[PDB]
C-alpha cells in the first residue's frame, strides 16, 4: 500500500524558515513526481510544486519563486519543502501528494492520487502551550435513550491541532472531537466525546489519548464516574 | 488562474455540474485536468483525471468533461454523501499545476434536525486547579446556525462566553460548542447554571448544578 506520511504540526515566528517531510513508502520512490499543496484555514487549495525524486527537477510556483525549495533524501524515501522568511499569511496545512503520472507518457499529469496526512503549520509570534486534560464524567445527566455520553475537556492550548483518540484508537463508534474554540485570549479549547451504552459502564474502561504535536506532549486520561 | 463556482446545490438524485473556467485575463496552455473532492476534516480524494478517467473505486456518477478553455465535472444521482469541496486542477504545458477555488455542493431537501445538547459541569480536578469551565456540547442540527445563551440560575450571563462557529459533521448535520468560564466560588455560590440553545425558533436547554 502507497503512503505518505509527513512530519508533525509546528508554530514558527514570522521571518523564521519551516521544512516540512513527507516519507514514501509502499512504491519505488524515483518513480512517480511528489507535489506539495497547502491549504489556508477555510480556504482552498494551492499548488507550491513539484519535485521528480528520479532526477531531482523540480518546479515551483510563480508566487513562491525564490522563497521555497524542494528537496529529496532517495536512501530514506524522504521529499522535503522547505519554505523561507514566513508570512502569517502561510499558515496553513501543507500536503504532500504523489502524482499517478499520465497512463501514456512517464511525466506528470497533475492527477495526485495518494495524499500525505498533512501538517498544520501556524506562523504567528506566540509561543506554544501544551493543554490540560480534564475528564468530563458519565452521569445520569449526560444519559438519554441507553447511551450517556463522557469525553475530555483539551483547554488552553496553542497553536492547533490537537488528537483525541479513545482506548488507543480501538474505540470509533460514537467518538464526536468537536471543533476547538478560538478564546478571547488566543488559546485554543476543544472537546472529545463518546457517546456508549449505559449498561457499558461498570465494565468498559475509557481512556482519552490526547496528542499535542507542537508541545510534543501527549496526556492520556481515565474519565470515570464521579 | 481557474475560477469555479463557490456553491452548487440540487435535490436528491438529480444531477449537477461544476465549473472549472481559465480568466481569459493571462494566456497558459491548460493540459490535463483533475477533479478532487474534499470532505470536512479530511485530504483531497481524486476523483477524475486526464478529463474524464475515473480512478479505480470512484462511483460511476462522477464525469469530467472539458471544452477549450473550461473543464467541468457532473455528478448524477446526487447522494447525501456527495455534499463536500470539489477542486479542478489542471497541468500546463510549462509543467504548473493551478487548482481551481473550490465548490461547496449542497444536497437540497433536508429536512430539520433539532440539536442534542449535552451539558457537563466542572471537573474535581478543574476545580482543584482552582478553575471552573462549564462545556456544552450541541450537535446533530440541520440547518447549520444556533445561538446560545448562558445563564447563572434564572439570570443570563455574558462574561466568560466562548462559542464555535456551526462545523459541518460527516452526517451532514451540523456541531457547535460552547464554553463559560467561572470561579470556583461562582460556580458554588448558584443553585445551577444553564446552556440554553436557540435553533429555528425553538429552543433546547440544559442544566447542570454543584449539588
Amino acid at each position: 500500500q502507497v503512503q505518505l506520511v509527513q512530519s508533525g504540526a509546528e508554530v514558527k515566528k514570522p521571518g523564521a524558515s519551516v521544512k516540512v517531510s513527507c516519507k514514501a513508502s509502499g512504491y519505488t520512490f524515483t518513480g512517480n513526481y511528489v507535489h506539495w499543496v497547502r491549504q489556508a484555514p477555510g480556504q482552498g487549495l494551492e499548488w507550491m510544486g513539484w519535485i521528480n525524486p528520479k532526477s531531482d527537477g523540480t518546479n515551483y510556483a510563480q508566487k513562491f519563486q525564490g522563497r521555497v525549495t524542494m528537496t529529496r533524501d532517495t536512501s530514506i524515501s524522504t521529499v522535503y519543502m522547505e519554505l523561507s522568511r514566513l508570512r502569517s499569511d502561510d499558515t496553513a496545512v501543507y500536503y504532500c501528494a504523489r502524482d499517478k503520472g499520465l497512463r501514456y507518457f512517464d511525466w506528470l499529469s497533475g492527477g495526485m492520487d495518494v495524499w500525505g496526512q498533512g501538517t498544520t503549520v501556524t506562523v504567528s509570534s506566540a509561543s506554544t502551550k501544551g493543554p490540560s486534560v480534564f475528564p468530563l464524567a458519565p452521569s445520569s445527566k449526560s444519559t438519554s435513550g441507553g447511551t450517556a455520553a463522557l469525553g475530555c475537556l483539551v483547554k488552553d492550548y496553542f497553536p492547533e491541532p490537537v488528537t483525541v483518540s479513545w482506548n488507543s484508537g480501538a474505540l470509533t463508534s460514537g467518538v464526536h472531537t468537536f471543533p476547538a474554540v478560538l478564546q478571547s485570549s488566543g488559546l485554543y479549547s476543544l472537546s472529545s466525546v463518546v457517546t456508549v451504552p449505559s449498561s457499558s459502564l461498570g465494565t468498559q474502561t475509557y481512556i482519552c489519548n490526547v496528542n499535542h504535536k507542537p508541545s510534543n506532549t501527549k496526556v492520556d486520561k481515565k474519565v470515570e464516574p464521579k | 488562474a481557474l475560477t469555479q463556482p463557490a456553491s452548487v446545490s440540487g435535490s436528491p438524485g438529480q444531477s449537477i455540474t461544476i465549473s472549472c473556467t481559465r480568466t481569459a485575463a493571462a494566456v497558459t496552455s491548460y493540459n490535463y485536468v483533475s477533479w478532487y473532492q474534499q470532505h470536512p476534516g479530511k485530504a483531497p480524494k481524486l476523483l477524475i483525471y486526464e478529463v474524464s478517467n475515473r480512478p479505480s473505486g470512484v462511483s460511476n456518477r462522477f464525469s469530467g468533461s472539458k471544452s477549450g478553455n473550461s473543464a467541468s465535472l457532473t455528478i448524477s444521482g446526487l447522494q447525501p454523501e456527495d455534499e463536500a469541496d470539489y477542486y479542478c486542477c489542471s497541468s500546463t504545458s510549462s509543467t504548473t499545476v493551478v487548482f481551481g477555488g473550490g465548490t461547496k455542493v449542497t444536497v437540497l431537501g433536508q429536512p430539520k434536525a433539532n440539536p442534542t445538547v449535552t451539558l457537563f459541569p466542572p471537573s474535581s480536578e478543574e476545580l482543584q486547579a482552582n478553575k471552573a469551565t462549564l462545556v456544552c456540547l450541541i450537535s446533530d442540527f440541520y440547518p447549520g446556525a444556533v445561538t446560545v445563551a448562558w445563564k447563572a440560575d434564572s439570570s443570563p450571563v455574558k462574561a466568560g462566553v466562548e462559542t464555535t462557529t456551526p462545523s459541518k459533521q460527516s452526517n451532514n448535520k451540523y456541531a457547535a460548542s460552547s464554553y463559560l468560564s467561572l470561579t470556583p466560588e461562582q460556580w458554588k455560590s448558584h443553585r445551577s447554571y444553564s446552556c440554553q440553545v436557540t435553533h429555528e425558533g425553538s429552543t433546547v436547554e440544559k442544566t447542570v448544578a454543584p449539588t
